[PDB]
This record gives C-alpha cells, structure tokens and sequence, in this order.
C-alpha cells in the first residue's frame, strides 16, 4: 500500500566442505530495496538502491580488487544503473503471474532483480511454483511464525543443462522470516551438497520501516512505461564475456603441448584435459568443428575424446561431421570416439541412432563394427537400466543383437552379438547363452559363460544351473575344463543348493590335479571370505565325508585368492586375482579382477583377463563396460585418455545467481605386455571439481584439482629349469605422488586469488597372494 | 524304463515305476567321474545279465545322483559307489558293503531275501575263511535262544554268519556251551563272547587295531580322531615303530581310530604337508579331528616313546592337549634389541604395543631402517612376522595394519595411518597411542 525501504544482501558462499574454514568465499552484493505497491492480482515495484558490492570475508582487508574501484567501475555504466531501474512484478495469490521490465538490458542483472522478487512470492503444501528457477515440488512448511520452503530441485524444469557417479544433494531449505505482512527476514539457505564442495547461497531481505487507478491492470503496465515487455520469470543462459571461448588458434594452442602424447603419465596434462571439455560444451557447432579442420593427428586422438566428453548436441553433430565411418585411415578416432560414447556417463538416443545408423552404414574395418555393436549394447544397458528400453532406437538395437544372434549366418557375427549380448545384460538371452553354453564349441560357450557370469542371482534360476551342471558335471559329453570351472563359479556365487555344493566337493580328486587344485582353492576362497554361499557350505562340510583330509590335500599350481584393498563399513574395494594353470603348469585363464563397492551397490572397477593355450590373447574390462577383448596373435596394446564422471548440473539459484557446479574425473591408461611376464594398470585419477558463480559483474570460482596417480603391476616370475613349475605370482605397487589443490577467485569481470598445494607419496607394497604362492616367491625374497 | 545290457537307467521318471514294479530291485547311485562307479559299471552289467538269464526276478539298475540329486539328498546317500536295495512297506536298504562283483552279489541278495551252510567236510578251511571277517554260530540245536542267535544272524548281512550242527565241530571249536565267536584274519583269528552287547562285541573285534592309509580303506575310515603316524616303509626298525604303534591302539581301539601312514611316497606327501610337517620328524605322531573343524593336536611330550604314544590319545581325552601351530616362539637375543619380537606363541603371556609387519613387502624393507630408528629412540613396542605365525584376533587384508595394543589387557584395535617415516611414529609414540590412533 506504501513504500517499503528494505536492505538486501547476496551472500555466495564457495567451501570445500571441511565445515568450518574460510578458505575460499564469493561476493556479496548489497542493496537497500524500495519496494512499492503500484481479486488478489497486483502489480508492485521494486527498486534497487545503494547497489555496492562488499566481502563478506574482511580478514584480508584490502587484498581484493574492491579496494580502488568505485561501485560504478565494478558494474559498468549500464548496469548499475539498469538494477537501480525499477522493476515489475505481477502477482496473483503469492505466485508469479507475469514479470515485467524494460527488458532492453543485460541478462545477468535482471537475474538479480528476478531473484530478488521471489521473496514476495511464497505460501503449507506441495505444488510446482513459478519462480525464479523454474518448476519444481516445492515443499511449504509452515511454522507458527515463519514459513519454511524447500524446494526439491531434482524436481527443477530448466532448461540448463544437468545430468563411478558423483553423488549430490540440493536441499533449499528457504525461511521468510514474517511477522505481521510480508518479508521482515529472508533465512535462504540454498546449499548444494554434493573431494566435496559446499556451495552456499544465501539472500537476507529485512524490512526497515516504511512511510494507478483502474479496474483493469493490463494497461497500467504500459501506462507507467511503454517499454515494461513481457519477460519470464526463469533466467536466462547469457555469455556476456569471454567465457568458453573457442579461441582455437589461442586457446587450444595453450591445451595443445599439454596433452601431448610424451607425458600422458603426468598428471599435470590430464590437468587441461579436463578444462578444454568445459570450453567445448558452452560452445558452437562450428566452432568445435573449425579445431578438427587441420589439427596434429599426433594430438587429436586427445582432443577426439574431449570433444567427445562433451556430450552435446552440437559437439555430438561435429564429431560425426568430422569422423568418416567409411574411412578405413583413421581407425583409432573412431575408436576413441566409441570409448568415450561407452564411457559417457550420460549417453543420448540420436548417438544411439546414429551408432544404429553406422551399422547400417559401411564401416570399412569390421573390428570397429564389432566395437559399435559393443558400445550399443553399452547404450542401451544404460538406457535400460535408465527406464528406457521401449525407445525406437533401443527395440532396433535389441533386434539387432537378439536377431542376429538367434538367426547367424556368420563365425564373425555370432562372437560380435556375444560380446554385445555380454555387456547387453538382457534377460531374453539367457535362452541363448544357455544353448550357446551347450553348443560344444571352446571359445564361444567360454564367452557365453563368462556373459552368463555377468548375470545377477536373480537372472540365474534352479533351470540355468541345472543347464549349466550337465556342462560342469558332464553328464551328456566332454567339455574343457576352463568352461567347467567358469560354469562352477556360477553355481557357487549364485544361490547353490545343498546338494549342489554336496556333489562339488565330491568331485573333487575324481577331476584332473590341474582341475582340482583351482576347485579346492575356490571352495577354499569361499571360506575365509565368509561369503553367504559358505554358509550352506560349512552344512555339506559338517559331515565327515566332505571334511577328509584326503580331498583336502592336492598338489597342485593353481590358486584363488581374494583380500581386500581397502576396507569401511560404509563401503568397501575388494581384489581377487583367481590362475587357472594347466596340467604342465602353464597358464590358461587368469582372472584379475578389480571391483569397488559403495554400500549395499557394487561397481565392476575392472577386469584383466590373460588368456593361452598351447592362443595368447586377453580381455579388458573399465568400469562395467566389457571392452574388445585384444588377441595377441594366433597361428601400447591398450592406451586412452578418458574420462569417468561428469556432474555438471548448472543451477540456477533462488537469489537469481548463475551457480555451475561441474565435477570431471578423468584418466590416461597406457597397458602395455611384454613377455618372465609383466601387465601394468596405471591409473592417474584427476578430479577438477569446480563452482562458479557469475553474474556479469561480479565473478567468484572454486577449483579443487585433486589429482592422484596409481599402478598395479603383476609379476609372473616363473621357473621352469626344474621338473617343477616354480610359478611365483605378485603384483607390484609402486611408489605414486598425491596431491591437492585450492583456487579462489572474487573478480569483477587481479582478484582474490589464493592457491594451496600439498603432497604425499604413497609407499607401495608387493601383493601377497596367498602363503602357498608365498614359499615359491620367498626363493627370490 | 530304458533297459541296456540287462539293467534299467532311472532318471526320476522310472525309478518309482521300477521300484513299485520290480520288487527286488538293486539300486546304484552312481557318479560319471567317480572310478569306483567306473569299476562298477561293468560288474554291476554282468550282475544283472547273471540274474537276468537265470530264471529269478531280481535285477540291478543304475541311477546317476549327479543329474538325480533328489534321491540322494531324500534317502541319504553320500558315496557314489553306494548300492542299495528296496524291496515292502517303506524300510531301509540294506547297506551293501560286500565285493561289488556279480557272483558276492549272486551271494549277497540270498542273504537279503531271508547265514550260510557249508558240508563239514571243508578240511576247516571254507567255513572260517570264506572271507576277511567270518562267523561260525555253534549251536546243537539250530528255541529260547537259538533263535535269538539266529535273528541276530539276519541283522547284519555283511557279516557272513555259520551254521553249525556237526557235533565234532563243538569240540573241534573248543565250546563246553553255546556261544559266539568272532573270526578274522589280521589281529587274533579268535574272540569268544541284552539283546546288543553281542553286537557290539562283534563290531568291536572285528575293528583293525592299526590301517594302513589307501584309497580303498579311506571311505571306511571316515565312515564310522585318526591319531596318524608318517612313518615311513623303509625307515630304521619300522617293525618296532610299528609295534609301539600296535599297542598304543590296544590301549585306544573305537574311541580312537589308529592309521599309520608310510610318508616315503609322493603320493602321501599331500598328507604330510596338510599337517605342516615336512617330513621333519619321521616317528612323529599327530591327532586330526574332523568333525566340522581340522584341528591338528600337538603332543605335550615330543619324546616320544611306545608308553608316550599310548598315552598320548589320553592326554588328548584329559582336553589339555593343545593344537599345533606353525609358529616360532621366542628368538634367542630379543633382550639386546631395543624392539622385541612378540610371536603368536608369546602373543597372550607377553602380548604394550604390538605391530604385524611382513618380510614380504618391499615397502617394509625400506621402512626397517624407519622401525629400527623408532626402537633405537624408544628404549614395549613389538614386531609380529605374521607371515609364518598366526593372528587370532583378526586378519589383515593390508599387513601393516597397526592395532595398539592397550593397558591392563582391555584389547582395542585402532588402526595408525601415517605417512610410513620415521618422525610420525615417533610422533604417535610420543602421546602414548592416544593421539594418531584409529
């Protein structure tokens, strides 16, 4: 009814999460607010006076770059100005009916005012709202004073942008502090909790004190100016300055000698990896597509996974412009691109229609076109998993695996649907793969049974493993040995019977020494890991004629092991490394097996699987996608720089603040085997977590580069001089550097800016494997 | 039901039919992979072609309890050579243990039907040595008790009971009255004698005192503690060792079962490194129990001598008998050294703070200058070589997994986690595991 002089603060808010350390901060922007009030429709004016900006961390004092620039300097001439413009605000029962302004200004100052509206606009109940971040579940819970709002922004309708995980909470827990009207206080917690960081919004409004004629309000939006247009309520996407830019004969030429292909290992170049992908994604078609025009092919594959770790719609359209799947010359760039699209966290339906459309296509190089099947099966255990199964492209990409594989005409065709069927994870192959793994062929029944492995307890049932004991038993016809055991590995892990651990056991002895040694040590691993399959085996062990001695004892080269790496009981990473060798001793399948747990979830972290016979070939697993499986021969093996994760949810935020919370984790793995054999795993974590918050006049960011290196590599020290096999197993750890860093900015558009840097080494130890291998390998200690 | 060679295949769509249809029927659970049944198959061929061509309706088939573990899990069945037979009104099977050939089959069924006659004139040959293990029942009149003894006779078939009449053979047999008399071939030759302790003084003496450990004994050993002795064959006065060995099992015949073992073949040094013993002592005796848990017992006196090993398995029933363990007890100069060595023997009376590292790791070598240093300053503080001793307490997936050990014996474990140097044990130590601990 009167004029309200009311002050207004923007606290932003950049920690690290240690809970209590003001180590970076963001700026907070200061008003004193006059609003004025120009059926439950009406129209209100709010102005934005004494508009300054000041630290709300004074402990520096006069290190910032405030000290020397006017309030007017910091903002420029239009700007200041243009949030001291009054601003228009329909209301109807405290929700937005329509926002009016001049709209003739930048898009960042009107995200100010459109925040600082939204504290008049509020209610005890749920419904999606209009306000200034979009549609979302608002929660109204109201005290006896006070109303408490929070608002569930998973639940948000914006049109940012916002998708191994990267976990995250976005409680909003917003107070209006009321009395008597309207706002006396605004308690605005805006926290987004998700190497963590902490970024906090926060608004306090307090009122002070305070001291057109017409039965229609359409015109007296124009009455008081001409220019007051329709706007949204939601803020905008705005650039206004340099912000990705392109910059390819600059900006990639400053990323170009950091990622060279010399010091992959360095964790310092994986460092820019990660910062040329931000550029990318706030960026144009053909701008991404001018780099690629005539770039180092030395160089690109680096700069094919970063564009290819963007995931946009532009990005997308310039690597399949620039990648010609009917060019045969440039196999690793499309492999490369097949990765990454196997290794985005969030892969999108028109890549898996243009995946389906480059098998219909002519891929020149069959390999490729075996991996572009793999890597649909990939996108569509992840679309599945991800309730999209019924898509268009999902039902074509599922008949293209189950058809093809139920109705092969080809050798070729039959081992690419396996492998494709393998990371499919589809229950309706299991009638499949159960006919496969009866089929009587070595390699391919062996495949079938390990994509059997990958399937769950509750996609195995009494009839599949009643299907795979006439294979493991040999009840109908022969089979090889390393699909018995694969087959017995199944039935055990998967929800045995008593009298399918009772027959087990008994076997063992009967079966060739090669055999029973494994079988004994993975009857015996099931035991000290106290499995919930060891249970029903301590009931078969209870009698006496399973607990002898004489099957118990076996002189045998095989072993199953399994310890753990690290231990919590919040979760846990566990290791197993379960040599299959044959009966002169020589190595048949080995099973190094890399898995990471998270509570009651469980991730695959990796697989190496070192295959001969006489074959020399092996198999590669990186984080629950089975990769191409790389042949030796018969008759820098793997290298990449990929990334991980990816949360990159740009939040708008309930002061009208542009917040972009994008964490990136990403690697450079370069296996390598050189046969006295040798396989290495090096990993060089590097995770960038950043948040920005920018509104065109003044800048805060937050950058926390925790990197860390790793490597685990196995040892097969083997002497054969004797008639003994004097196989000596161990794995290798050396000593890797582990950092951390901290980057704070408070800018205006030096700053600021501060930097910490620690350093560890980590002593690495052999693995020991168990204390059988220990005697053979204690000769060289 | 599918017929091959005489016998019916059973796959739990025949086995009822066969069953309720043949009444004498032998029933075989056997196993693809298991040589006994591979042995088996033909005998158990010719045994039915045997009943088959002669005129009797008895006949023999095979079930595999691989595919068909329904059956075994419902009967009981837990060996693969196992044969059995149903006949009316649901009852046991009788447990057939004999010779697994056709004609002791031929023998055998006869038996089960519902002892054995010979003619006298066997020169005192046939009649108590038909087999291993054979009984002669004398009685003149073949009554009150008579027919207890002959009931007694049909209870076990696998004991091939006599009947005697003759009156020569009473006083050939040296029997004023009627009685029972136990024969074999091995201990004695020769046992005289409720309704049960007749039994039980046949099962008694028909036991071997001491079995040497084969293929073909072992599923009879665990069918019914087995102190072991890996003495070789060839090793200096076996026949003594082997002697002491004997009288020891007299001392203990049921409650402890005697093997001895000869550790000279390869094939037995499996067994000689399940127990730990590298052949390092080739009288030495240990006790296996294998009832839910392997729990090698260690003898209090290694002096061992006849009257030691005969009292050993005493020693074990007293319960004071304690296991045996593969690890060192205390070194010789642990005293000059300013950190001591506190073993698993020692990890109770002496075991304050206690460490478990390994030789293994070669970032434990590089730390032994670091841990030399920080016992050099602190001069209890004690290295544990985990690796040939043993932790009861708990395991350790990472060995250098520091768990404090406390004061006045209220055991906590928290875990250190320092940057492995040689200032932050020091500095650890210095607050007197309070701070830097868990």
């Amino acid at each position: 009814d009167r004029l309200y002089k009311l002050t207004y603060s923007t606290e932003v808010l950049l920690d690290r999460g240690k809970g209590k350390l003001q180590d970076s901060v963001g700026y907070r922007i200061s008003s004193n607010v006059d609003v004025a009030l120009l059926d439950d429709d009406q129209l209100i004016q709010i102005t934005m006076k004494d508009v300054n900006v000041e630290n709300v961390n004074q402990q520096r004092g006069e290190k910032s770059i405030f000290k020397g620039k006017s309030p007017s300097k910091i903002m420029g001439k239009e700007n200041l100005e243009a949030l001291q413009r009054p601003t228009l605000l329909h209301l109807i029962h405290g929700k937005v009916k329509e926002f009016y302004s001049y709209q003739n200004e930048a898009v960042a100052i009107e995200n100010i005012k459109r925040g600082l509206a939204s504290l008049f606009q509020t209610q005890s109940g749920t419904t999606n709202e209009v306000d200034i971040s979009g549609n979302c579940k608002v929660t109204y819970q109201a005290h006896q004073d006070k109303v408490i709002k929070i608002k569930a922004l998973d639940s948000c309708k914006i049109a940012r942008s916002g998708f191994l995980g990267v976990s995250s909470k976005a409680t909003s827990v917003t107070t209006y502090k009321i009395e008597d009207s309207f706002v006396i206080a605004v308690l605005a917690e805006e926290t987004h909790n998700f190497i963590k960081g902490k970024i906090v919004s926060k608004q306090k409004l307090e009122l002070k004190t305070t001291e057109m004629s017409g039965k229609q309000a359409a015109a007296i939006i124009k009455a008081v100016d001409s220019k007051y247009t329709a706007i949204p309520i939601v803020g905008q996407v705005f650039q206004s300055h340099c912000k990705g830019c392109p910059s390819l004969s600059e900006l990639w030429r400053s990323t170009r000698k950091y990622l060279q292909p010399d010091n992959l290992s360095k964790a310092e170049a994986v460092r820019n990896f990660l910062a040329f992908i931000q550029h990318l994604r706030t960026a144009k078609k053909e701008e991404i597509l001018q780099i690629l025009k005539m770039e180092n092919k030395e160089v690109l594959p680096q700069l094919v996974d970063a564009v290819t770790s963007a995931q946009t719609s532009d990005s997308l359209e310039a690597i399949l412009d620039f990648l010609d799947f009917k060019s045969d010359s440039s196999i690793i760039l499309q492999e490369r691109f097949l990765y990454a699209c196997g290794f985005a966290s969030h892969p999108n339906e028109e890549l898996l229609r243009a995946l389906i459309s480059k098998f219909k296509g002519s891929i020149g190089s069959s390999d490729i076109r075996e991996t572009v099947m793999i890597i649909t099966g990939t996108l569509v255990r992840k679309l599945c998993q991800n309730e999209g199964c019924k898509l268009k492209a999902v039902v074509e990409a599922k008949k293209l695996i189950l058809g093809g594989l139920e109705k092969a005409e080809k050798k070729e065709d039959t081992r690419m649907y396996l492998l494709a069927l393998k990371n499919a994870l589809l229950p309706e192959g299991i009638p499949s793969l159960l006919k496969y793994a009866e089929a009587g062929e070595g390699p391919i029944s062996h495949l079938a049974t390990t994509a059997l492995q990958r399937y769950d307890l509750p996609f195995i049932t009494d009839e599949v493993k009643k299907t795979l004991n006439r294979i493991y038993h040999q009840n109908r016809k022969v089979h090889e040995k390393t699909v018995r055991t694969a087959a017995a590995a199944i039935i055990l892990n998967n929800n045995p019977s008593y009298m399918d651990v009772k027959n087990i056991l008994l076997s063992i002895g009967e079966l060739p020494q090669e055999m029973n040694k494994y079988m004994l040590a993975i009857v015996q691993d099931i035991l000290r890991f106290e499995m919930p399959a060891s249970k029903i085996v301590r009931r078969v062990l209870k009698e006496m004629v399973a607990h002898n001695y004489d099957r118990f004892s076996r002189s045998g080269s095989s072993s199953a092991y399994t310890g753990y790496i690290e231990r919590s009981p919040r979760s846990a990473s566990t290791y197993s490394l379960d040599i299959l060798y044959s009966g002169s001793g020589i190595l048949r399948r080995s099973n190094l097996n890399i898995f990471q747990y998270i509570g009651k979830a469980g991730l695959h972290g990796s697989q190496v699987v070192i295959e001969a016979q006489g074959y020399a070939g092996m198999s590669a697993i990186l984080f629950d996608v089975q990769l191409r499986p790389v042949t030796f021969f018969n008759g820098s093996v793997v290298k990449g720089l990929i990334l991980l994760i990816d949360h990159s949810q740009e939040l708008q935020l309930q002061s009208g603040l542009k917040a972009n919370i994008e964490v990136q984790g990403g690697l450079a793995i370069d296996i390598s085997g050189a046969m006295k054999t040798r396989v290495k795993n090096r990993v060089t974590v590097v995770i960038t977590t950043d948040i920005t918050v920018d509104s065109s006049f003044v800048k805060a960011g937050l950058e926390t580069s925790t990197e860390t290196e790793a490597g685990l590599e196995f040892i097969s020290t083997v002497q054969f001089s004797q008639y003994p096999f004097l196989v000596c197993m161990q794995m290798d750890k050396d000593e890797a550097p582990f950092r951390q860093f901290e980057k704070k900015y408070e800018r205006l558009s030096r700053g600021y800016v501060s930097q910490k840097r620690k350093e560890s080494v980590l002593a690495g130890c052999e693995f020991p494997l168990h204390q059988e291998n220990s005697e053979m390998c204690k000769v060289v200690f | 039901p599918e017929e091959e060679d005489h016998v019916l295949v059973l796959r739990k769509s025949n086995f009822a039919e066969a069953l309720a249809a043949h009444k004498y029927l032998l029933v075989e659970f056997y196993a693809p992979w298991c040589g006994h049944c591979k042995a088996l198959a033909p005998e158990y061929a010719k045994a039915a072609g045997k009943l088959k061509a002669e005129g009797s309706e008895i006949r023999l088939a095979k079930v595999d309890a691989t595919e068909e573990s329904d059956l075994a899990q419902q009967y009981g069945v837990r060996g693969y050579p196992t044969i059995k037979f149903f006949r009316g009104d649901t009852a046991s099977p009788k447990e057939y243990t004999a010779g697994r050939e056709a004609d002791d089959i031929v023998n055998w069924l006869k038996k089960r039907t519902g002892a054995t006659t010979l003619p006298d004139g066997a020169a005192a040959e046939s009649l108590v040595e038909s087999s291993e293990v054979a009984v002669i029942g004398f009685f003149k009149d073949v009554s009150d008790s008579a027919k207890q003894f002959l009931q007694a006779a049909e209870a076990i078939d696998d004991i091939p009971f006599g009947i005697t009449s003759n009156s020569d053979v009473f006083s050939k047999y040296q029997l004023d009255k009627d009685g029972v008399v136990l024969f074999k071939k091995f201990d004695e030759g020769r046992n005289n004698f409720t309704k049960e302790n007749l039994l039980d003084f046949i099962k008694h003496n028909q036991l071997p005192l001491v079995i040497e450990f084969t293929e073909q004994t072992a599923p009879k050993i665990f069918g019914g503690t087995h102190i072991l002795l890996f003495l070789p064959k060839s090793v200096s006065d076996y026949d003594g060792k082997l002697s002491n060995f004997k009288t020891a099992a007299e001392s203990f015949k049921g409650k402890i079962l005697f093997i001895f073992i000869d550790s000279d073949h390869t094939d037995n040094q499996r067994i000689l490194e399940f127990f730990g013993l590298k052949k390092e002592e080739c009288p030495a005796v240990r006790l296996i129990t294998l009832e839910e848990e392997m729990t090698k017992y260690k003898p209090e006196s290694e002096e061992l001598t006849a009257e030691r090993i005969t009292e050993f398995c005493h020693r074990f029933l007293e319960g004071k008998i304690k296991p045996h363990l593969m690890s060192q007890e205390l070194p010789e100069d642990w005293d000059k050294q300013p950190v001591k060595v506190l073993v698993g023997k020692n990890f109770e009376d002496v075991a304050v703070f206690v460490e478990f590292y390994a030789p293994w790791c070669g970032h434990c070598k590089q730390l032994a200058p670091i841990w030399d240093k920080l016992g050099e300053t602190y001069k209890v503080i004690a290295k544990m070589d985990s690796t040939a001793n043993e932790v009861e307490a708990v395991k350790v997936h990472s060995f250098p997994t520091l768990k404090f050990f406390p004061a006045s014996a209220d055991r906590t474990v928290i875990d250190y986690n320092g940057e492995r140097t040689l200032d932050g044990f020091k500095k650890f130590l210095e607050s007197g595991g309070q701070d830097g601990a868990g």
